[PDB]
């Protein structure tokens, strides 16, 4: 059970929080900072390396901040 | 038949950006569990019961009360730590 | 802020959770419920209606579970 934490450049939002909810092994996406400017996910079996390659890829910039166990 | 301290905890996620609502509701249909989440005490949700929308209210001990339809019935507790 | 939960039949989860969590307003997306097959969406100026017929036509049976408008404070 993992918690990956991702700061993304930012209608950008609703791209990134639609691709990363899109992702195998996602329970949960959620909009965090006062900024709402990182992105929370938590699940089962997500590969942050392609996550964040996706992200890179389709949307822009995009930086792990955590990943650790939930 | 309905005893809440037998029954597995909801799945949940808490939204970090409100409060942590403080209550696990338990939905039952003639006594079998059909689903469960939070809500929040001392307060109130609309929540589709069956066939009917019912207005729940909450006390400040995760009491739940409505006019639910026959058969059912959705009961509440304080989650650990509330 | 709203809190939605909407029941959707069951790659249908991702679709849906990737619909929902495209929508205008939309601060959290969540699989929850027992068996992992409701979506629970908070966020502000969501239209509940819309995106249940967003989800229909798109991605399957969804039903609308539960609305609050606004959470305690």
């Amino acid at each position: 059970k993992q918690k990956i934490v991702i700061k993304v450049a930012m209608n950008c939002r609703s791209k990134a929080m639609a691709l990363v909810a899109s992702t195998g092994g996602v329970d949960s996406v959620a909009l965090v900072g006062d900024l709402r400017d990182k992105i929370e996910v938590v699940g089962y079996g997500i590969d942050p390396i392609k996550l964040i390659s996706a992200l890179r890829k389709k949307v822009g910039d995009a930086e792990l901040l955590q990943v650790s166990q939930a | 038949a309905i005893d809440l301290s037998r029954e597995r905890d909801p799945n949940f996620f808490d939204n970090p950006g409100i409060p942590v609502p403080e209550c696990f509701w338990f939905m039952f249909k003639n006594n079998v569990r059909q689903d469960a989440g939070t809500c929040y005490s001392s307060w109130k949700m609309d929540m589709k019961v069956g066939p009917n929308w019912v207005h729940i209210k909450s006390d400040d001990n995760c009491n739940l009360s409505g006019d639910f339809p026959p058969g059912w019935i959705v009961l509440g507790k304080k989650r650990p730590g509330f």
